[PDB]
RNA sequence: AUAUCCUUUUU
RNA sequence: AAAAAGGGCUUCUGUCGUGAGUGGCACACGUAGGGCAAUUGCUCUGCGUGCGGAAUCGACAUCAAGAGAUUUCGGAAGC
């Protein structure tokens, strides 16, 4: 059965709604609907070098919360412009943390307004290291 | 001709592997991956950048060889850091060539490059270092690997 | 080929 | 710090997949949080590893993305 895809494109098609594309998914317009009430922001994980995508969580969300925001944004990105879609971040958090500006979240369970980011704020990653 | 048990080897006479990432790297099969695209035999592999040098660097660096028609400097899908390698293609052999002799040694940043060209479909057996194997090597970690340029068989 | 072998007892 | 006596052998989930030894699902173990019962026990959800630790050397290594390796011995199964 797929009888809600119907009424999800009849609904997208609201100016109000345009923003979102297409596949929604109920966590994402419940996230808009957040921000719009004010409790979500949307934040900027930054490649290095080339691009910078952003993504939105709540604002009593912890690191876990943006660790599963990098964890819808990109892969839906992969076939949106046509990427890979098997990878594998047993790899990536294994071996690259995030960044605050200045110091590196480490401690997953604690949310990130203890470690001071807001919206519009931006974060980047480290090669980790600095013992085992 | 590539063989993972031998690349432990002092001078291939090895019959045991050296560690177990021979005992991967010859277990594990390997297929170019899908961003392999491009004539092989003028492809040159490009290795030791600092992490910090860009496309347009090495664009120039390595036209000064010849005509260049694609240069990619492989980066971490998913957060931008530069692997430290980069394919250049070359159309027509001369560049390619000439890039191989005197290419070891040119110093781009405050790193000094290795230069060879890519064997992935040239090489039998290659298997990349990724999965167990591969070439070259510091004498420290405990695992490299004979037979290539930096570190030729010990007779 | 770069670096570390492990257990028990006495002192 | 030094002396003596010494230190058996193998293996460590399945399933479909090839931009994927690194994915999806299932399973096993560990962890954190919630609920339930008699100081402890039972159940649910997320995460980590695919048997689990210690020491050492790296993690600024040659293939379009993939940092581990040597020595050592604890658990289970079979010799």
């Amino acid at each position: 059965m797929d009888v809600f895809q119907e009424g999800l494109a009849m609904v997208v098609q609201d100016p109000l709604l345009c923003d979102l594309p297409i596949q929604v998914t109920l966590e994402e317009v419940n996230s808009q609907i957040a921000l719009e009430y004010g409790q979500a922001m949307t934040v900027r994980v930054c490649k290095m070098d080339g691009e910078v995508m952003p993504v939105v969580v709540v604002q009593s969300a912890t690191v876990l919360d943006l660790k599963k925001a990098i964890q819808r944004y990109v892969q839906l990105k992969q076939e949106r412009e046509g990427g890979i879609q098997h990878i594998s971040w047993s790899y990536v958090w294994r071996t690259y943390h995030l960044t605050s500006a200045g110091e590196k979240l480490t401690e997953d369970r604690k949310k990130l307004r203890d470690y001071g980011i807001r919206n519009r704020d931006e974060v980047s990653f480290i090669k980790k290291l600095r013992q085992k | 001709e590539y063989d993972p048990l031998k690349a432990g080897s002092i001078d291939g006479t090895d019959e045991d592997p050296h560690d177990r990432a021979v005992w991967r790297a010859m277990l594990a099969r390997y297929v170019p991956n899908k961003g392999v695209i491009g004539d092989p035999l003028l492809t040159l592999f490009v290795a030791r950048l600092n992490l910090q040098t860009k496309e347009d660097k090495l664009k120039e660096v390595f036209s000064r060889y010849g005509d260049i028609r694609r240069l990619r400097l492989v980066r971490d899908l998913v957060t931008g850091f530069s692997k430290g390698y980069a394919f250049i293609e070359y159309k027509e052999e001369r560049a390619v060539i000439k890039a191989y002799r005197d290419a070891d040694g040119l110093v781009i940043d405050q790193h000094e490059i290795f230069v060879d060209y890519e064997l992935e479909r040239t090489l039998k057996g290659w298997i990349p270092r990724r999965l167990g194997g591969g070439l070259g090597g510091k004498k420290e970690s405990g695992q490299l690997r004979f037979g290539g340029r930096d570190r030729p068989f010990r007779k």
